[PDB]
């Protein structure tokens, strides 16, 4: 089920990598049996980093960034949203 | 096509 995590940036960043499609939209793919448009996901978590401590997990799919729905979003849209805040990031994620 | 970024 979707959950919200708050992550405070360190000087070296949030401590995770995001990976996913360049383009907008695309074929539906269910995540834990629920239909969604394509989602960007967390492809790495820095051990001991901010994301790790906040409970972000490898493979987490990203549904919202800073209160903005990113279902079907381009990679650039999600990166730009993650970078929107000076030091805080709020994600809605789905663990797989 | 997929891209990865370090955040």
């Amino acid at each position: 089920s979707p959950r919200v995590v708050r992550i405070v940036k360190s000087e070296s960043g949030y401590g995770f990598n995001v990976r996913g499609q360049v383009s907008e939209g695309g074929q539906l793919r269910s995540i834990n049996g629920e239909l969604y448009a394509p989602l960007q996901h967390v492809s790495a978590v820095l051990p001991g980093g901010a994301a790790d401590r906040a409970g972000v997990r490898k493979g987490d799919r990203i549904l919202e960034v800073n209160g903005v729905n990113v279902e079907g979003a381009t990679h650039k849209q999600v990166v730009d949203l993650i970078r929107a805040g000076e030091k805080e990031l709020i994600l809605t994620v789905l663990s797989v | 096509e997929e891209w990865e970024t370090v955040m």
